[PDB]
């Protein structure tokens, strides 16, 4: 709960440009909303998903590093609080969003669109 | 008695242009995106176009792309939309809003702030649907008002305004559930993919309005709902 607020602070403090410079970028991620007691692997599988978009090369190139470390140490912390069909959504979505950001290029645009949707969509997943 | 006045408005010709004008007081102004939302007679609210706090930024409906020109003056709190070549269907009463977005979620496209607006009279996209167009209502008795969208509104990025007589229009909820600021308890929003709700528990005199939807997740164009209007008994 409180490690969760801390991701969202670290991820908006990784913010580089406002998403108003990228309004005709926005896409619909389809974040399957309703799936969050057997919340744990879905949560869990959210995290990993989160952990491994931003630690590509890509990602690194697109953030600060230094934020970047906090944000997977605070990623980390929240698995080690925790420890089909469910994750299998939560992986076609972050495809979807592997899809975007290759078919944008990787802009900072893309960036921008992406991070603000893992903003809603983190928060959605942990309340 | 944070407001926005606009200005400018008049009969013109058709081809013929107008500076429209609206001048912001009770907050900087330069702080925020801005925008411009037309209404046509007997029509729904209709964006317009958007302009960043710094001004370097801007978007059209397509329909006046290259017609239309927004900007702004900072330092004496002032939003300009410049309107060109104008035919039968710019005649509306244009209002210019406050942007309620922020950069942490980068939530743009819905408005806390609208002036009463400006009517142009010309001499001569996600589709909301309410329901219903009309509630005849006594105080103290509730209302559901519905909104549907012709396809999912991304974020559940959905506002509900009221616009009482003689006042500008007003937000009362965004992201489909959250009340802004200094909005009773008895408006409470709901719903997601395509059917929202809002529902007004216990009706006050002053809730008799016209209450109108919005979707703002999608790129632009944001649309609006026709409206319902809920009246006394």
């Amino acid at each position: 709960s409180l490690g969760s607020r801390r991701t969202l602070m670290l991820l908006a403090q990784m913010r580089r440009i406002s998403l108003f410079s990228c309004l005709k970028d926005r896409h619909d991620f389809g974040f399957p909303q309703e799936e969050f007691a057997e919340t744990i692997p879905v949560l869990h599988e959210m995290i990993q998903q989160i952990f491994n978009l931003f630690s590509t090369k890509d990602s690194s190139a697109a953030w600060d590093e230094t934020l970047l470390d906090k944000f997977y140490t605070e990623l980390y912390q929240q698995l080690n609080d925790l420890e089909e069909d469910s994750i299998l959504a939560v992986r076609k979505y972050f495809q979807r969003i592997t899809l975007y950001l290759k078919e944008k290029k990787y802009s900072p645009c893309a960036w921008e669109v992406v991070r603000a949707e893992i903003m809603r969509s983190f928060s959605l997943s942990t309340n | 008695e944070v407001q926005l006045v606009e200005s400018g408005g008049d009969l013109v010709q058709p081809g013929g242009s107008l500076r429209l004008s609206c001048a912001a007081s009770g907050f900087t102004f330069s702080g925020y995106a801005m925008a411009w939302v037309r209404q046509a007679p007997g029509k729904e609210m209709q964006w317009v176009s958007s302009i960043s706090d710094d001004g370097g930024t801007s978007y059209y409906a397509d329909s006046v792309e290259g017609r239309f020109t927004v900007s702004r003056d900072n330092s004496r709190s002032s939003l300009y939309l410049q309107i060109n070549n104008l035919r039968a269907g710019d005649t509306a009463v244009y209002h210019c809003a406050r942007d309620h977005g922020g950069n942490d979620y980068g939530d743009f496209g819905h408005f806390d702030l609208w002036g009463r607006g400006t009517l142009v009279t010309v001499s001569s996209e996600i589709v909301l649907t309410q329901s219903p167009g009309t509630l005849s209502l006594s105080p103290g008795e509730g209302a559901t008002l519905s909104c549907r969208a012709s396809q999912r509104v991304s974020n559940n990025y959905l506002a509900w305004y009221q616009h009482r007589p003689g006042q500008a229009p007003r937000l009362l909820i965004y992201g489909a559930s959250s009340r802004a600021t200094g909005i009773p308890d008895r408006f409470r929003g709901s719903g997601s993919g395509t059917d929202f709700t809002l529902t007004i528990s216990r009706l006050e005199p002053e809730d008799f309005a016209v209450y109108f939807c919005q979707q703002y997740g999608s790129a632009p164009p944001w649309t609006f709902g026709q409206g319902t209007k809920v009246e006394i008994k």
